């Protein structure tokens, strides 16, 4: 007869309780671990994967399926407006729902990290011109004029250098800044050259992405 | 002082008292759908909020046990299991919602004949710590001139709720009586502020009326002894 | 099959039982502790806070709200009686219910400690006179004459020294002594001077305040 | 899932089970222990206390209350019999029920120890004579003659020595011996002297008193 | 009064659970182990046994 105290909460079922039980058959040996030269242990491998983001979600026809992946640009438009990226928020709707991180955030609430964008130029061999991509810092509203854009951080994009240009946003959380893309100058070509081109964009995140709070939310269905 | 062993801080904070009360009417008009959701609203009751309002910066986990019985104190053999939805996911509105089918939400099941249940949940709020006061505009959006469509109902500040169902093909035929006790595990405070002296008029606002009150008027006149 | 004894009192619910449970999710990391240069650990910080105490609880009109915080004094009264402090007891009603310690004692029974009072003089630049504040020690009844007041501890209050005067009551518990304030002398001024002044008082407690027994009593409502 | 065996006797209530429980409030500090120069730890202090024993339980009148505490002796009686002490047994009725040890034995069964008796003489300053007090050892019946008394242990009681005389009974348990007191010689005084005197007796126990078995018996009521 | 938590799955019967119980009589001594020069410990001994296999299962 050993005395023992009965703590409250005996028949409660706990979802987060990690339990272990003795195997029924202690004699069967599981299959040996397979040795492979390359070894990967952590989920960090997914954080460096590149994903394409698209804006022209207007068409829905069957025979227009392949053109979705890019956005065309033409010389007919003059000093207009190329693309209007929505507020950068993986949780909210928009281009970010297709990405891996946005799906991962579907069970989660608070996120923070850095953002980088890469651009490469695919024009004609004889063309000359200058492109500029700038991100407006927080506080500043949407750029009405290019003067309000220049006060923010801007990077020069020459046509002799293709993709070594790197832009970094120091910190994004959850309110924030906005990014806009205008026509820096019109792409002009002489006779015997195509009148249309295409532009490819890249987007990734740095190592400083972290998670704090789990959420019991499921987006499916 | 000379000896501070009996003056231990342990008795200074630890006090268990009745905080909540959940009823399950078998028919009704306020709740004719047969199910109710109870979010953890500490600010709901004045008597408990008086102790808490002395504190400004705090983050801690919670421990709850559930007891059900009859008004005559008799015990009955009924078993329940409790399921929790993260605060990030929206709470169910109608019975046909998908919240009851979610398998990704962890659950723990215990009986009643066993020693009392002890369960703990982590701090899942995206913020660093809870804030009882906010000298500004609660919304954390870039828009600072309009108002959100979901004004008034902002579950983004609380910590979620629990769903209760009965095991069996048919619905339960006995109403139950349940009382809840609340406690703090860690005590850490930074900025000390005064408490409240007058009564509260609204549940979510400390506003007052035009009938002012006085702390005491025991002395008939100050001129005499 | 391990033998075990069942101690009595299994289904009892204990209010003072401190319990700990395993977290459901062992992977989420709580937010890191924030480092601040100044650090405070104990509740002792409140014990050195000064609180004003008032006696003239007679008026209740709306437009007399600001005058409550002081008590006026005039030269018309001659050798009368200034203020009659009630029995010093934070638990009982009176001026002490507004203080922090008295509210803290609302869940408690036995208290002991030292008391100190500070007075500063705010009269005219040309006035001359002498004030005296004395506390009657225990045993002695209320002072009928100033002779019975002088046998107790008294402190000289000159008008050249403002607030460095300190009076200490060695020990108060829960029966006790009484404190009374008379007009030491009438405040007289020549022509071209105000006929009324005001006096400010201070009250605090020493480090020797302690608590012994907790009580299950709530004063609200 | 940790295996455990359930020993028989789970719901039984045990009277002699010593149990300890955790305090509800771990913060309140009990009052400090009071330091006193003299310290007493054990119940042995009561064993050296002297108690008076009386035989004349005959009178019951209200106005005869004070004379109970002694027994008178007179010169009129000649070589008779002074007092007849009953069988020495604290458990049984008699003079021993008033004593502390006899009440202590009311929850107990077996006792053993030594007995001592002390006598002091309070006669006139001129009187001469010899007193003798003897205890009959076990086996020997009640003394019919003084010859049967002398074979047992006897102590000489001179009137020059008051109380230094000590008699010790080696061992008493629970059958036993008997003690009787006769008039050794008649107390005679000349004219001008009182004809009556009084005698005071003492009774105590040695350090060799012990207890073995507890009993569930209550003598009240 | 010692606090203790009740894990789920108390009345379940497990087929693969290896259990040990105290003997009722601790005084009786079992018969001593018999010592033999040749000792065999493992089931491997059967793996080297030859068995005949036949095909004409017609008759």
């Amino acid at each position: 007869g050993f005395p023992t105290e009965l703590k409250p909460g005996t028949n409660q079922f706990l979802t987060t309780d990690d339990g272990v039980s003795a195997p029924i058959l202690p004699n069967f040996h599981p299959t040996p671990c397979i040795h492979i030269p390359g070894e990967v242990r952590n989920l960090l491998e997914l954080c460096q994967v590149e994903t394409i983001l698209e804006v022209n979600n207007v068409p829905t026809n069957a025979t227009s399926l392949m053109e979705r992946l890019r956005f065309p640009v033409s010389a007919q438009a003059g000093k207009g407006e190329l693309c209007a990226v929505f507020r950068a928020d993986p949780g909210r709707s928009g281009p970010w729902q297709s990405t891996l991180l946005g799906q991962l955030c579907g069970y989660y609430t608070q996120w923070s990290g850095s953002l980088e964008v890469t651009f490469m130029f695919t024009g004609s061999f004889m063309a000359t011109g200058k492109m500029l991509i700038a991100y407006t810092p927080p506080g500043g509203p949407l750029p009405k004029d290019r003067a309000t854009a220049m006060l923010g951080t801007h990077v020069i994009w020459d046509f002799g250098l293709q993709s070594s240009v790197t832009l970094v946003i120091p910190w994004i959380s959850n309110t924030t800044g906005l990014v806009s893309i205008w026509y820096q100058t019109n792409y002009v070509v002489p006779i015997g050259a195509p009148n249309t081109a295409y532009i490819i964009a890249l987007a990734a995140a740095q190592k400083n992405f972290t998670m704090q709070l789990c959420k019991d939310a499921s987006d499916i269905l | 002082s000379h000896s501070t062993a009996e003056t231990t801080l342990d008795s200074f904070f630890s006090r268990a008292g009745l905080v909540g009360e959940i009823d399950l009417p078998l028919e009704g008009t306020t709740n004719p759908n047969g199910y109710a959701n109870w979010d953890i609203d500490i600010t709901g009751y004045a008597q408990m909020r008086r102790k808490v309002e002395l504190f400004t910066y705090m983050r801690f986990d919670a421990e709850f046990t559930f007891v059900a019985c009859t008004p005559t104190g008799q015990v009955v053999p009924q078993l329940l299991q409790y399921m929790f939805v993260p605060p990030g996911a929206p709470k169910p509105d109608s019975r046909e919602s998908l919240a009851w089918q979610t398998a990704t939400n962890p659950s723990v099941f215990v009986k009643l004949s066993d020693p009392p249940a002890q369960v703990s949940v982590p701090f899942m709020s995206p913020a660093s710590a809870y804030q009882w006061f906010y000298d500004g505009y609660p919304t954390f959006g870039e828009h600072k001139q309009e108002k959100d469509l979901e004004y008034g109902a902002c579950p983004n500040n609380m910590m979620g709720t629990f769903s209760v169902r009965t095991v069996g093909t048919s619905k339960s035929k006995y109403p139950l009586v349940i009382r809840i006790y609340m406690r703090m595990k860690h005590v850490r405070a930074w900025i000390p502020r005064p408490m409240r002296n007058q009564n509260y008029l609204f549940k979510a606002n400390p506003n007052y009326a035009g009938n002012f009150i006085k702390p005491t008027g025991a002395s008939r006149t100050a001129i005499t002894t």
